[PDB]
RNA sequence: CUGGGCUUGUGUUGGGGACCCGCGGCUGCUCGCGGGCCCUGAAAAGCAGUGGCGGGCUCG
């Protein structure tokens, strides 16, 4: 009555989590579902980890999907024995990966007016920033000022 | 497996008597009034052996319903000697609609276009990968039983 | 690993047809002597019935 | 066994040879010429020109219901358009020679009488209506009845155009046709009582006014000028009703 | 047992709609098209399957929810925002007289007071509104060739054309005249 | 802006990067592919200019052009493509019979856009070509289709992106392909391949090419302040309000500052 | 500025590396953002993180 953990990966672009959900539902019961992607830009490891509610339908779905070519990609579905399954493998599962615009958010954060008491921490931390720079090339023969 | 197998064989099919007939009729008249080789689907038992013989051929598919099967008993354990991935398939009527003949005991293709030698290498790599891993165990072992 | 056949490769193999060129040449004079009427492409096609 | 071909390369899967067989059929859905020579039929059937213009009768006035009609699976609208083309080729016939003498109209729509060859011909054309086809109707046996009526009005409509001499088929023009022109789309080169009765007069119709059976019995007449509104069609006299040349203009307006 | 394709075919083709929609709402709710006013027949076209809510109530507005019937409607600056919206799942370009012709006579049906019933007659039009210059079947006719100041009184009398469905056979100029040809 | 102390820190940079490559590498081996000349020259520095502001907030991912008095990419060994976006055989034959003979030998490969979808439609084939030839034209009315087909494997670095060529008149492919004169492309191609290339990524950081390590320092002079007087003036906004820090650095060195 | 160009048209598979940088932050190491040089069959075995508008599901 345990649940089986099962490994997908070779996924195609298109095959994420409401198509993988919609697909594996028609053999049995699908409990948690989690794609692996990435903080930085949202976008598919092509690797998704999937587990049922029973280990019956959790043999029976990865045996007769294993090698799948669709779409160009030969697909990879095993089943990952219960002797293993990492306890924090389905921290985000069942929930929405949004799509996170930090270069964006990062390049208008600088824009922003700041303090003026930051204002001589910016300098203070360009000093600095020149100064050593002065000294790593001055082994290079170069002196410039400013 | 069959259906991605005759997406790839379908664009290689060979011309019927009417295109053939025509365009002898265009070259014929150009002249009266700068080619490449002609990748096509080989076929023909007598053929196709000779193929699989001198390691020209990329891929085979025989039908499962040869009536005199001793035509075909030798041709999955010849591709395997020489290494050509081989598939046995439903039909050897489904081969010859492929090839424009009412029958067709084997179907090898040799060589394709630049344009689809990916699909083709990823096709090969499908049937050695779903067809021929479930087959290895199995094709050693006798049949039926009771 | 090696093919079996050591025979050589005849060169028709990598030449054009000789065949077929016989076959064209065949239609020539059936064009030069009119009994077969000239290619006509498909767009000839649609300005017919 | 053609249609059993056609299914031919259907099934095994060729386009290409699907399409040579069915250029091969020649299918009347994109022709509008029929799948069957009627000629050798024709020539056992009916044995004199006479009875030509006695078959006129059922001729012609189901081809003036059919050019009105609609289209269904039976009855492509290129058979319509070619129905339409010819109905008005019988017309353009009979506005040259004069032959329409009498007409009568009722509940079932118009009907004219006109005689030739001392042959007089009766055709019943409804009004510019689409007609309800509600009930237990056969299309298949309708289009056979278009495709009766489509070669004995050509047929028809051959012999005499030679026998006034004039160059067949007439010349069409296409998007001058779209344009809306219907009647007045065409040109006729004459090498290749009636006539007093408006012989010279000078004829617009309004917005209300029924356009095509009034420029067909005017032109049947010798009515030199016969305009109308630029909604009703195109390619015609000067639509303005401030312009004094019109001596009578046709409206039927409360 | 839908096949894992499908599911797969679907994303790609919901994605492509999503990414063409943005480019639709990111320049302008404008096309280029000179001053001079035109109109424009719209036929329904079988595509994509799922319909995303703002295709789907721009249909619903230009009364297109059924597959294959058509309407009318001219140019204005806010019909071109529809018009590229809806575009995989219609046709469009400017017809021809001749071909609204046949769209009244032979293709027309009635729409009054909100029951769908056939046209009967000349003095069925006037009972049905009859009023604002409607007289006759040129009335419409007069709406739609020429730019009517009530032909959106015109498109509220007139329901959508269910057009006859065809064997076997970027705005078009007037190519749109070949489209009834084959459907009418 | 001060021409002289950009020369003196040009000249050594540059003498810089010969100490470091005439260096011995201590595991007692060699290298058959790599003359010490060819290694001194064909190590190319180039200019980072560092702003205040994010220029350009989205990625642009077509280059800009920026005609250098002197060209970059004017070497012996340059395998240089043409992507057009017409019928592959009408530039074939104009490249044949016609292209003068330096361009004749830097052609490469004249690709047409539907070709290259269906050839290089794969990661091998991309990156088999990533690593075949050195520059990258394209027809300026594909220049938006290349993302798809040539994928990150072409726009993931700067190095290589398709340099937009105009090659219009101011459609069925076999009847007409609306081109320039003949005269008018050879022209303009030469124009292309030589022009340092500025790229608007969301960024503070701007890597233009400037020339190899074997020029001579006067010459690198002229032309790095042609960069920095285009530059500021057309591509990055406010224009000398936004202005920050000029570095040049080579490949494997640190960097040599100048402040505006 | 008639003749040559300009400017908008936003569209990138994912990983790894025994390497050179630039700019942000924090008590801080270090971590982000953007480049440069390599490897890769359309390859793959947790390490998922940033505050919100609305709508839905709920408790009074």
């Amino acid at each position: 009555s345990q649940p089986g953990v099962m490994y997908i990966a070779r996924l195609p672009h298109g095959f994420y989590e409401h198509e993988l959900r919609g697909y594996f539902s028609q053999f049995g019961e699908i409990t948690r579902l989690r794609v692996v992607r990435n903080k930085k830009t949202g976008a598919s490891r092509h690797r998704a980890f999937i587990e049922f509610a029973d280990a019956e339908v959790a043999d029976i779905a990865a045996r007769t999907m294993d090698k799948y070519l669709l779409f160009g990609h030969i697909l990879t579905c095993k089943i990952v024995p219960p002797a293993q399954v990492h306890p924090d493998l389905f921290k985000g599962a069942n929930r929405r990966f949004k799509v996170v615009p930090w270069n964006k958010m990062a390049g208008r954060q600088l824009e922003r007016p700041l303090s003026e008491s930051q204002w001589q921490v910016k300098v203070a931390k360009e000093e600095q920033r020149r100064a050593a720079r002065a000294e790593k090339l001055k082994e290079m023969g170069y002196e410039f000022e400013a | 497996l069959a259906a991605q197998a005759f997406k790839l064989l379908n664009k290689y099919r060979p011309e019927t008597k009417q295109e053939k007939k025509e365009r002898l009729l265009r070259e014929a008249t150009a002249i009266k009034e700068v080619s490449k080789k002609p990748y096509t689907v080989k076929y023909g038992l007598n053929h196709v052996v000779g193929l699989i013989e001198n390691k020209k051929a990329s891929l085979v598919l025989i039908a499962n319903d040869v009536d005199p099967i001793e035509l075909v008993v030798f041709l999955p354990a010849l591709c395997r000697k020489m290494g050509i991935p081989y598939a046995i398939i439903k039909g050897k009527a489904r081969l010859g609609t492929l090839v424009h003949k009412k029958t067709a005991a084997v179907v090898a293709i040799t060589e394709v276009r630049s344009e689809d030698k990916n699909e083709l290498a990823k096709l090969i790599s499908a049937v050695k990968e779903g067809y021929l891993e479930k087959v290895e165990d199995t094709r050693k072992r006798w049949g039926g039983g009771i | 690993k090696m093919p079996l056949s050591a025979a050589p490769e005849p060169k028709r193999r990598f030449i054009p047809s000789k065949n077929e060129a016989k076959q064209i040449m065949k239609l020539v004079r059936a064009i030069r002597e009119g009994r077969i009427l000239p290619y006509k492409p498909p767009e000839e096609r649609e300005r017919e019935e | 066994a053609l249609e059993k071909k056609i299914s031919r390369a259907l099934g095994r899967g060729d386009v290409s040879n699907a399409a040579r067989l069915e250029r091969n059929a020649n299918l009347p859905e994109k022709t509008g010429k029929p799948r069957y020579t009627l000629n050798h039929i024709i020539r056992e059937r009916y044995p004199t020109f006479q009875d030509a213009l006695r078959d006129l009768d059922d001729c012609l006035s189901m081809l003036f219901l059919f050019a009105n009609l609609p289209s269904t699976t039976a009855v492509p609208a290129k058979m319509i358009a070619r129905c339409e083309r010819l109905c008005h080729e019988f017309q353009h016939y009979l506005i040259v020679t004069h032959s329409l003498r009498k007409s009568f109209l009722s509940i079932k729509g118009i009907y004219y009488q006109a005689n030739i060859q001392g042959e007089d011909i009766l055709w019943l054309v409804p009004y510019k209506f689409n007609q309800r086809i509600v009930g237990d109707v056969d299309f298949r046996i309708m289009g056979t009845f278009v495709e009766f009526y489509m070669t004995l009005l050509g047929f028809v409509n051959y012999r005499l155009y030679t026998s006034i001499g004039l160059k067949y088929p007439p010349k069409f023009d296409q998007v001058k046709d779209d344009q809306g022109a219907e009647l007045a789309a065409f040109s006729l080169e004459g090498l290749n009582d009636p006539s007093q009765l408006f012989a010279n007069f000078t004829f617009f119709l309004s917005r209300e006014t029924p356009r095509q059976p009034l420029e067909f019995i005017l032109r049947a007449f010798g009515c030199k000028r016969i305009g109308w509104d630029a909604v009703l069609g195109e390619g015609a006299f000067t639509t303005d009703e401030s312009d004094p040349r019109i001596t009578h203009q046709i409206i039927d307006r409360p | 047992f839908k096949r894992a394709e499908k599911y797969v075919k679907e994303y790609r083709e919901q994605e492509r709609e999503k990414i063409r929609l943005a480019r639709i709402a990111k320049q302008q709710g404008s096309f280029h098209i000179p001053a001079e006013a035109k109109l424009v027949f719209v036929i329904r076209i079988k595509g994509i399957n799922k319909i995303p809510p703002k295709p789907r109530k721009i249909l619903q507005l230009l009364r297109l929810r059924q597959i294959n019937n058509g309407v009318f409607v001219k140019v204005t600056k806010a019909t071109a925002e529809m018009i590229k919206i809806v575009e995989p799942w219609v046709a469009y370009g400017y017809p021809n007289l001749k071909s609204v012709r046949e769209l009244i006579y032979k293709r027309g049906y009635g729409k009054v007071n909100g029951q769908r019933i056939p046209l009967t007659d000349n003095a069925i039009i006037e009972e049905n509104l009859g009023k604002y210059g409607i007289i006759c079947i040129e009335d419409l006719i007069h709406e739609i060739f020429t730019v009517g100041p009530n032909f959106k009184q015109a498109a509220n009398f007139l329901w959508p054309f269910k057009l006859s469905n065809p064997n076997g056979g970027g705005n078009r100029e007037e190519h749109i005249n070949a489209l009834i040809r084959a459907m009418n | 802006v001060d021409p002289d102390q950009t020369l003196k820190a040009c000249k050594a940079l540059l003498a810089h990067i010969k100490k470091a490559a005439a260096a011995p590498r201590p595991d007692g081996k060699q290298n058959l592919l790599a003359d010490e000349e060819s290694t001194v020259a064909e190590t190319p520095i180039w200019l980072t200019l560092t702003t205040k502001k994010h220029i350009h907030d989205s990625h642009r991912l077509q280059p800009g052009k920026i005609i250098l008095p002197h060209p970059l990419n004017t070497s012996e060994e340059i395998s240089v493509c043409l992507i057009t976006a017409d019928p592959q055989r009408f530039y074939k034959n104009a490249v044949a019979d016609e292209f003068p003979e330096d361009l004749r030998a830097k052609i490469g490969r004249v690709i047409d856009i539907s070709h290259l979808k269906a050839k290089f439609k794969a990661y091998e084939a991309q990156r088999k070509l990533f690593s075949e030839h050195d520059v990258f034209l394209a027809d300026t009315r594909i220049i938006n289709r290349l993302p798809k087909a040539l994928g990150k494997t072409f726009y993931k670095t700067t190095t290589k992106r398709p340099i937009p060529v105009v090659l219009m008149a101011q459609r069925d492919p076999l009847e007409n392909a609306n081109a320039r004169p003949i005269p008018e492309i050879v022209a303009e191609i030469r124009k292309a391949i030589g022009a340092a290339l500025v790229h608007l990524s969301p960024s503070t950081n701007t890597a233009i090419k400037v020339g190899y390590a074997n020029w001579e320092p006067e010459k690198l002079a002229a032309n790095i302040e042609t960069v920095i007087r285009e530059l500021v003036e057309r591509f990055v906004p406010q224009k000398w309000q936004n202005v920050r820090n000029f570095y040049v650095k080579g490949p494997e060195t640190a960097a040599l500052p100048i402040y505006q």
